[PDB]
């Protein structure tokens, strides 16, 4: 067993070099094939029935995720069939090709792909393994780029935002507060791609840094919302401030570090005279802040401690490169002339 | 009487300085007026190497009498 | 061609409420690699007459994947009816 | 933009370089400072002035990564604008020579109140 | 020891005015204005630069 | 499809009310179709004649709001002094809004509906008349 | 500010690295010490304009407005010390360190230089103002007025965005507003009119209308411990003076429109003075207050031509003395009476003798004994709207009769008699009452001696 | 995205499995053989944004 | 007293000053690369 456990995480990120280092559709068939082949284990671990109840539904729905994609390969090879990497030569393909690839980077459509795979998993620990799954297929739209509808991209965008912005309302389950949200900023470096398709990925670091924090300070013992009330006199107070310094910033606000894609995300958009789109979004994202604040409120002002049993032993948990973390996740916003210079 | 010299100035400093740092302005304000001249309106050109995308490489052609004549 | 056409009908069989519904659960992966050879065939006509000769390791190399994509999801049933005895799809406790 | 996958090619030896004691290579490593810190501050010192070598090598670390990140970023903002002036010398049709005039010419609207 | 909770805070502050006088020292484009401000032939426009 | 949107900014202009509607409640008769659709299979499993679905109706809302969508500007367009105005096409968004006020009773849902639904009216045509576009391109 | 940020940024590694109890006396000491360089290096002449050093600061040369910034947190530290020790020595030093950080971003603004940095400026509050009424507050409802207190400045704030950089793309820069000397014309259209809209509507979030205010008396009434933020709240609704940066100039010459700001700041004035008559709050008693007479600036704004400039350029630390002063009133008397009902404190004047010379010249304030900084500007706002036309002396002329009751419905509500209770409140006003009550009206009739530094461009 | 680690060191991962008219084991061509060699040379240098045009 | 690992305490240490020396020996080779060359 804990020989495997890190050889079959080694093949995880052996698939997704695999789809970003080939100029062929097939070996790109075969990379995020071998991934949804390398997932499965990594959720049973403790042989739970409702983690198997969890994995099949994540299984059938990536299976077509896959099998969808090949049916757009035989395509543009009945049409001038070539294999390099690049625009698709047909409308009927490029249709088929964006929204079944759309799937592995749920939209709003698949609407329960994301928050019933993640809610039922006893694996709290990671489980941040599905930012691996945000990151294959962006590496795959940067070169389909030049071959779009340009209506279907920015439609699956607005709504992406629509109801990511409204699924966490009606929650508890702080994994599905952070299933959700997850639909949140993926709608918007979908509705840069047509307009530049550098400065996308700067919107992809941010957030693989602060969704990166947040789950190693979730992994302290919280997995209920009332959960996080008996932590900050009972397990340490200096984690209620720290978690207040990160939902805070990842709702967007222009003092911290969380606002900055966001602030060059319109410079790219207007210059272009798109101005009714970005401000249906940012004031979509006005909504995006209502789930921290009414969450914030329940660890930072001590909402009644009960069930006394007092931690009077040390802790020492895998805080792997934790405290380095948050250093850039709220104080880079002046740090930043040229994030758009070394990444593009 | 004895307060400016010990303090401050009055136009050859606060003057000047106003000539000065509004030259580092018209080659600011004027460079952002040519982005938009050359980045939006490329267009259908594409010379300069913004709007360069791959197609193919033709070394990988062969050229070899391949055994077929009419090909 | 026709033959084209017909085969293209054939790859709607992947439909998708027959595809993931209804119990009897075995029936709903039945049509799964059922969806393959439905572009096993479809492939092979298009590499085969005009005259490739490279990408005859692409078919084959799918059915590689085909079966051993099958393989895995199989297990799982298994593994659903190892506590329960049947699949019955219409089982449902963890909610969204 | 071509010879591709380099960290930074063998042309951006015309740099300054972007060379030491400006405050952003400062405050790259400031916030390291800060950073270790609250290393300190997870884990139940409870110095907050604690072992000097928990103390440094946050410092070491992003001094250098800071400095070896702006030497593309200033060459990169170069290379944008060595290809920029080319095509603005050539196409003369697509960059008017525009003829200025006084304020002798202009009658404005005029609206006063 | 000798207090530098107390008083030397206060002492950034020319801390902070030697730092205060490098960005006039390369803002140093104009002398030739008509403002007089000439700089025409004193050592009086050139100094306090 | 956009055909139907080619074929209503082009040629009635407030006039041909008999055709103006015609051409404006075909919008109306199709949105209700796609909300039909989730209805179904969405809310539950229905009676034995699906669609059978928990309110039903939607179609039956859909085409009548529709009608009266054009039908309130191609009066008011011909009426009034024959340009189509953002005044002019307010009008339109009221009583269009009350059917949803009408059925489903008012006092908490149709006392927004003549609310919300002008104000969003009247920047259509406001829209088209400054140049502005939604989804442009360089 | 040359050096003004740099010395008080080394006043935060100074609370937790110090000692006990001596926190308070030290933080007091240092921070009088920069006063002295505010007022030396600016108040210089003069003439169009002083632009300060480069990119970061334009000196405030039109407007100075930055001496009053500094006065407040060697102010309030000791009116905060009332009720707050009762916590650990950690907790209570981080509330000291948020409020001198509320400081140094308010610093670098009303300077500013430019606009790009003045909106991540202008937006740079609202995070340590939002934490004082989170923690160590008063009783509930604290949490739904902390989410009025956003979602109303954020609502309408975003399109700033949307219009500058649809500005700064457009011509030229934003950089510098001494770059705006190309100004084209804007017309009517239907594009236009929102271009204005966003350019405006904004700045309409702080200082209030009668729409759109109903969270002001949120955050005033449910208020921390006592008035301690409250005060800084004053300089907070003021302090959204960037309506005389930008529409100087950058479509001046839509006044079409004009008239429903006009006229909606103008019945919403003489109504929401009468709007507290029957309140029976304290705190919200000069919460409504603070209302009318700062909705009487922004007709000096849009009507523009001045004689609008003078007043208005008074007329905003006007009440920003006297309600900071009417604050310290209100956050007096009730460490004794531990609520902030008006109506309990019935028998008042015979046991506190001494404070009650302070309740009778605060109050003359807002009738406001015409030399004084108060009646030298609002006969301006007299001199510039009845030039406009013969009606506007009638609806502003009743809000100088209305507020006239309004004081003193408050002053004669002290003098009653045998007070039925009260073993309780016994405490003879003591030194930190009288001494932090004193040093308002102190530099105010002082700036009526030689009123010259308050005054525009103008 | 699209990093191309065989572009600097020399290596083909595949690059022969591309097109109609790369390698053929015994040089036997396609049916449409004698066009991909003229489309190639067509657009070369070319930056696909013109190329449609 | 005083427990350290006493491994680890010191390499912390010197591979920074390494990271120091290796810092200049780039920086001042490159600061006369750009006169060299330019
Ligand atoms: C033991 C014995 C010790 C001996 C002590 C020494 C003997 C006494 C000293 C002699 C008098 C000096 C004291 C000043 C008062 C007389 C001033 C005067 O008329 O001469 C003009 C003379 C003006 O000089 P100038 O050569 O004629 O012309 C220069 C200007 O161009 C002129 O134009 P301007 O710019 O000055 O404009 C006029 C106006 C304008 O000045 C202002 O009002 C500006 C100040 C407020 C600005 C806003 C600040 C807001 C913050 O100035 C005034 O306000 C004059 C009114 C009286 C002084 C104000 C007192 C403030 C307290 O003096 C001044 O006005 C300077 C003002 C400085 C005030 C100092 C006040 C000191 C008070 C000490 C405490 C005493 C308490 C006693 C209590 C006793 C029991 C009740
Ligand atoms: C042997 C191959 C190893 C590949 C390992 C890949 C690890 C997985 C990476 C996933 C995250 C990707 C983040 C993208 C930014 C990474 C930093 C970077 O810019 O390096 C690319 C750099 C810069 O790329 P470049 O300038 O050479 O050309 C590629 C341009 N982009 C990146 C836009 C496609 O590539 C290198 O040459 C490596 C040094
Ligand atoms: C002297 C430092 C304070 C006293 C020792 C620290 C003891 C401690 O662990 O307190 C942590 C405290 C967090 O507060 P809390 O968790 O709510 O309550 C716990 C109180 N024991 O408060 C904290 O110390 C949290 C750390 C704050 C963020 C790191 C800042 C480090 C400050 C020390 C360096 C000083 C210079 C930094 C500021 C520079 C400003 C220019
Ligand atoms: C409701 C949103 C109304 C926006 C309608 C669309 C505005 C628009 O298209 O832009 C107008 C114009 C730019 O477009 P154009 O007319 O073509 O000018 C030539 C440049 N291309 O010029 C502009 O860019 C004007 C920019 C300001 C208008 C955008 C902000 C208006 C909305 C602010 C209203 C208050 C906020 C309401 C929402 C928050 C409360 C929920």
């Amino acid at each position: 067993n804990p020989i495997i456990f890190i050889i079959i995480l080694l093949t995880i990120m052996l698939g997704t070099i695999i789809v970003m280092i080939s100029s062929h559709w097939l070996l790109v068939w075969i990379g995020f094939e071998m991934n949804m082949l390398a997932i499965i284990p990594i959720m049973m671990k403790n042989h739970n029935p409702r983690a198997t109840e969890a994995s099949t539904k994540y299984f059938l729905t990536q299976s077509t995720a896959s099998m969808l994609l090949m049916m757009a390969v035989i395509i543009n090879l009945m049409f001038s069939g070539q294999w390099t990497v690049m625009k698709l030569f047909n409308p009927m393909a490029s249709m088929l090709m964006t929204m079944a690839l759309a799937m592995k980077l749920g939209m709003a459509p698949f609407h329960f792909w994301v928050p019933e795979v993640t809610q039922g998993i006893p694996l709290s620990s990671g489980l941040i393994l599905l930012t691996w799954q945000k990151l294959a297929p962006m590496s795959v739209l940067y070169q389909i780029f030049p071959s779009i509808n340009l209506n279907l991209i920015l439609t699956l965008s607005v709504l992406s935002i629509l109801i990511g912005g409204w699924g966490g309302l009606n929650q508890t389950q702080l994994r599905k507060i952070m299933a959700y949200s997850s639909i949140a900023h993926m709608g918007w470096m979908t509705a840069v791609l047509p307009y530049n398709p550098t400065m996308t990925l700067l919107n992809l670091i941010i957030y693989i840094i602060m969704t990166s924090t947040m789950f190693t300070m979730f992994m302290a013992n919280s997995t209920t919302t009332t959960l996080s009330l008996s932590h900050t006199w009972n397990k340490t107070p200096i984690m209620t401030v720290l978690i207040l310094a990160t939902l805070l910033s990842m709702g967007g606000l222009p003092p911290l570090s969380g606002f900055m894609p966001k602030w060059m995300i319109i410079q790219e958009m207007t210059k272009n005279n798109s101005i009714i789109l970005p401000t249906f979004m940012a004031i979509t994202a006005l909504l995006n802040l209502y789930f921290y604040m009414r969450l914030t409120y329940s660890t930072t002002l001590t909402m009644f401690p009960s069930t006394n049993n007092m931690k009077m032993k040390w802790q020492f948990p895998l805080m792997k490169k934790m405290t380095f973390l948050p250093t850039m996740v709220v104080l880079s916003t002046m740090m930043l002339p040229l994030t758009p210079m070394l990444s593009v | 009487r004895w307060i400016a010299r010990t303090f401050f100035d009055g136009p050859e400093k606060n003057y000047e300085r106003t000539m000065a740092i509004l030259q580092i302005e018209a080659e600011k304000a004027e460079l952002r007026l040519k982005e938009l001249e050359v980045r939006r309106l490329m267009r259908a050109r594409g010379d300069g190497p913004w709007f360069h995308y791959p197609t193919i490489d033709k070394e990988l052609i062969d050229h070899s009498p391949k055994a077929t004549p009419d090909n | 061609s026709m033959v084209y056409m017909n085969i293209m009908m054939a790859f709607t069989v992947s439909l998708v409420g027959l595809l993931m519904y209804r119990s009897h659960l075995m029936s709903s992966l039945l049509c799964l690699e059922g969806m393959m050879l439905s572009l096993f065939v479809m492939a092979a006509l298009t590499i085969l007459n005009s005259h490739f000769t490279l990408a005859s390791m692409m078919p084959i190399i799918l059915l590689v994947f085909a079966a051993c994509e099958a393989a895995l999801g199989l297990s799982l049933l298994v593994m659903v009816s190892n506590t329960y005895g049947t699949d019955y799809v219409q089982n449902l406790n963890l909610l969204q | 933009g071509r010879a591709t996958f380099q960290f930074l090619p063998d042309e951006a030896r015309s740099l300054p370089p972007p060379k030491l004691t400006d405050p952003r290579l400062a405050f790259v490593g400031f916030l390291g400072y800060c950073s270790g810190l609250i290393d300190n501050a997870i884990r139940r010192r409870p110095v907050l002035l604690a072992g000097l070598h928990r103390q440094l090598l946050y410092i070491t670390s992003f001094v250098f990564v800071g400095y070896y990140l702006l030497k593309r970023q200033d060459y990169m903002y170069a290379v944008r604008d060595h290809d920029m002036f080319s095509y603005i010398k050539s196409h003369p049709e697509d960059f008017p020579e525009k003829d200025k005039k006084t304020y002798g010419e202009v009658f404005e609207e005029f609206h006063p109140v | 020891r000798d207090h530098w909770v107390h008083v030397l805070v206060p002492m950034g502050f020319v801390f902070g005015y030697y730092l205060d006088r490098k960005n006039d020292e390369k803002l140093t484009a104009f002398r030739n204005k008509s403002l007089l401000y000439k700089r025409e032939l004193k050592p009086n426009e050139e100094v306090t630069w | 499809a956009k055909t139907v949107l080619r074929q209503y900014w082009d040629i009635p202009e407030g006039t041909e009310c008999h055709r103006k509607t015609y051409a404006t409640t075909s919008i109306g008769g199709a949105a209700g179709l796609v909300v039909s659709a989730y209805s179904v299979a969405l809310k539950t499993p229905t009676s034995f004649l699906e669609g059978v679905a928990r309110t039903g109706r939607y179609t039956f809302t859909a085409a009548a709001i529709g009608a009266i969508f054009g039908l309130t500007s191609c009066i008011s367009a011909q009426v009034r002094e024959k340009p189509d105005d953002p005044l002019n096409y307010l009008i339109g968004g009221c009583a269009g809004g009350l059917i949803l006020g009408a059925r489903t009773r008012s006092y908490g849902i149709g006392a927004a509906a003549c609310a919300y639904m002008g104000l969003t009216a009247a920047l259509v045509k406001m829209g088209q008349l400054e140049g502005w576009q939604v989804f442009a391109e360089p | 500010m040359l050096k003004y940020i740099i010395p008080t940024i080394m006043l935060m590694p100074l609370t937790w690295l110090s000692k006990n109890n001596m926190i308070w006396v030290n933080s007091t000491a240092h921070s009088l010490l920069i006063s002295f360089t505010s007022l030396l290096l600016m108040n210089q002449f003069g003439d169009n304009s002083l632009n300060f050093s480069l990119l970061f600061f334009s000196d405030s040369l039109s407007t100075p407005l930055l001496i009053l910034t500094m006065w407040l947190l060697p102010l309030m530290l000791m009116a905060s010390q009332h009720h707050l020790s009762k916590e650990n020595l950690t907790r209570k030093k981080l509330f000291i360190t948020m409020l001198i950080s509320l400081q140094l971003f308010l610093i670098m603004t009303f300077t500013a230089m430019e606009l790009i940095l003045f909106y991540i400026l202008f937006e740079a509050t609202l995070v340590p103002t939002l934490i004082i009424i989170t923690r160590w507050g008063n009783q509930t409802e604290r949490l739904n007025a902390g989410l009025y207190f956003l979602f109303y400045t954020l609502a309408g704030s975003l399109p700033l965005l949307v219009a500058l950089i649809y500005i700064q793309n457009t011509v030229g820069s934003l950089n510098f507003l001494m770059l705006q000397y190309w100004v084209q014309p804007v017309h009517n259209s239907w594009s236009n009119v929102f271009m204005w809209l966003a350019c405006m509507m904004a700045f309409m979030v702080k200082m209030p209308l009668y729409g759109l205010h109903l969270w002001l008396p949120k955050a005033h009434v449910e208020a921390p411990i006592a008035g301690s933020m409250v005060l800084a709240a004053v300089l907070l609704k003021l302090g959204g003076y960037g309506m005389l940066r930008i529409t100087l100039i950058l479509n001046p010459m839509t006044d079409f429109m004009a008239y429903p700001f006009i006229m909606l700041s103008l019945w919403g004035m003489i109504m929401t003075s009468s709007i507290c008559l029957r309140q029976t709050d304290l705190k919200s008693l000069i919460a409504y207050s603070s209302v009318s007479h700062m909705a009487l600036v922004i007709v000096a704004i849009l009507i523009q031509t001045p004689w609008s400039y003078m007043g208005a350029t008074a007329l905003m630390i006007a009440h920003g003395l006297t309600s900071s002063m009417l604050f310290c009133l209100a956050n007096s008397n009730y460490e004794r009476i531990h609520s902030r009902t008006m109506i309990l404190a019935r028998g008042l004047q015979t046991l506190l003798p001494l404070m009650a010379t302070w309740w009778l010249l605060a109050s003359l304030t807002n009738l406001a004994l015409p030399p004084t900084i108060n009646l030298i500007g609002e006969l301006f706002v007299v001199m510039s709207t009845f030039s406009w036309s013969n009606i506007t002396i009638i609806l502003m002329g009743v809000n100088m009769v209305i507020t006239a009751l309004y004081s003193l419905y408050m002053l004669i509500m002290t003098q009653r008699g045998k007070y039925t209770y009260h073993i309780n409140n016994i405490s003879p006003s003591f030194t930190r009452e009288n001494a932090l009550m004193s040093l308002h009206i102190l530099p105010l009739l002082l700036l009526t001696l030689n009123p010259k530094i308050i005054l525009g461009p103008l | 995205p699209f990093f191309d680690v065989q572009k600097r060191l020399g290596v083909d991962l595949d690059r022969w499995m591309t097109i109609q008219s790369a390698e053929q084991p015994h040089k036997i061509p396609s049916r449409c053989h004698a066009f991909e060699k003229e489309w190639i040379e067509c657009a070369h240098g070319i930056g696909s944004i013109r190329a449609e045009k | 007293h005083g427990s350290p690992n006493w491994l680890k305490v010191g390499l912390t240490l010197g591979t920074s000053v390494f990271l120091w020396i290796y810092l200049i020996k780039q920086h001042n080779e490159d600061v006369l690369e750009y006169k060299r060359r330019n």
